[PDB]
């Protein structure tokens, strides 16, 4: 069963690894 | 919102709106995230205190159906 939390976890998770911080150039 | 703009077509994603299409689906309040069940039919989700009967807590099942669609 999944909540509303759950998802906005997933979401936030998601957008986390976008930011690409361990990238260099 | 960038290209695909907001996640919720309705509020638009605005945080001071009430919303039952990406909160509560009968109440549309968005405290107790994680007590707001995810219809895994509709996708709407409810606050286990706005079912009726109420729930106390979250069930233990592998799936929940809501009122509209059980
Ligand atoms: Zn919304
Ligand atoms: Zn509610
Ligand atoms: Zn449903
Ligand atoms: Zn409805």
């Amino acid at each position: 069963v999944r909540t509303l939390l759950s998802v906005q976890r997933e979401k936030m998770a998601r957008l986390r690894y976008m930011l690409l911080g361990g990238v260099r150039t | 919102l960038g290209s695909s703009g907001p996640s919720c077509k309705h509020c638009k994603d605005d945080v001071n709106r009430l919303c039952r299409v990406c909160a509560c689906h009968l109440c549309g309040g968005r405290q107790d995230p994680d007590k707001q069940l995810m219809c895994d039919e509709c996708d709407m989700a409810f606050h286990i205190y706005c079912l009726d009967p109420p729930l106390s807590s979250v069930p233990s099942e592998d799936e929940w159906y809501c009122p509209e669609c059980r």
